[PDB]
């Protein structure tokens, strides 16, 4: 075994866009959770369903790592239960998730003078998201009747928009960098453990 | 074949009043977001108001220009007004409006100028 590559998401110079959340696969290396949680620099480590104290003393057959970009007043979205345009539209947690979720501020990463319009999210959609589905089409949402035929209109309207994060905006309309762990047990060698 | 483009800059006294307009054009401003930002000669370009796609709290503006300006979103005539009253010489300079619709859209941007004392 070896170290677990957790600086590779953690550190990323670009996060993904919450409408298309990317995924890193963990397996095959040791894992100390305890610098993670005690490091002070995370405003949210919240598990569910597992002690982040005692974290290092389980092993797991893979462990999933979610990463993308929201606004502050989001972060509370990214729960089990929750409700939103996030967790309807963009990401959901189920409701029996065992995992922790992880966010911070990344005002001074993520955001440009004039904006920085990179990070995207969705506004529409016919039916809720499954728990970590994951929506990637660009199609004009039909709000009304009447069909859209691939042209933005009256109850036809491009389904993604930007944060557009500007240093000065108000922390509810920062950007927030989100982990999210998933732990997973199969029919199979648990493959990372702790120290 | 999307543009937007911004008018009703001008020259104005005191606590004045001045209405800009995002004139939006290719794509329907109803669930978009625009930005107003300012340019003042050789400073830093800063944020002043936004509307939002959604939300029950819509509006944002700055701590500069709170309660005295107002972002609105016309439908039937597809643009955006900016509502600024009892303006003051210290808040005059270039605003824009930007969207994002699969792409940043700028404006070409208005001259604001407030003035202050006797003539």
């Amino acid at each position: 075994t070896n170290l677990c590559p957790f600086g590779e998401v953690f550190n990323a110079t670009r996060f993904a866009s919450v409408y298309a959340w990317n995924r890193k696969r963990i397996s095959n290396c040791v894992a100390d959770y305890s610098v993670l949680y005690n490091s002070a620099s995370f405003s949210t480590f919240k598990c569910y369903g597992v002690s982040p104290t005692k974290l290092n003393d389980l092993c797991f057959t893979n462990v999933y790592a979610d990463s993308f970009v929201i606004r502050g007043d989001e972060v509370r979205q990214i729960a089990p239960g929750q409700t939103g345009k996030i967790a309807d539209y963009n990401y959901k947690l189920p409701d029996d998730f065992t995992g922790c979720v992880i966010a911070w501020n990344s005002n001074n990463l993520d955001s440009k003078v004039g904006g920085n319009y990179n990070y995207l999210y969705r506004l529409f959609r016919k039916s809720n998201l499954k728990p970590f589905e994951r929506d990637i089409s660009t199609e004009i949402y039909q709000a009304g009747s009447t069909p859209c035929n691939g042209v933005e209109g009256f109850n036809c309207y491009f389904p993604l928009q930007s944060y557009g994060f500007q240093p000065t905006n108000g922390v509810g309309y920062q950007p927030y960098r989100v982990v999210v762990l998933s732990f997973e047990l199969l029919h199979a060698p648990a493959t990372v453990c702790g120290p | 074949q999307v543009q937007l483009v911004e008018s009703g800059g001008g020259l104005v006294q005191a606590g004045g009043s001045l209405r800009l307009s995002c004139a939006a054009s290719g794509f329907p401003v109803a669930y978009k977001t625009m930005w107003w930002y300012r340019q003042a000669p050789g400073k830093e370009r800063e944020w002043v108001a936004a509307i939002e796609s959604y939300g029950i709290k819509w509006t944002r503006y700055a701590d500069s220009v709170k309660g005295r300006f107002t972002i609105s979103r016309d439908n039937a005539k597809n643009t955006v007004y900016l509502q600024m009253n009892s303006l003051k010489p210290e808040d005059t300079a270039v605003y824009y409006c930007i969207v994002w619709v699969g792409a940043q859209y700028h404006g070409q941007g208005t001259q604001v100028t407030v003035s202050a004392g006797r003539a």
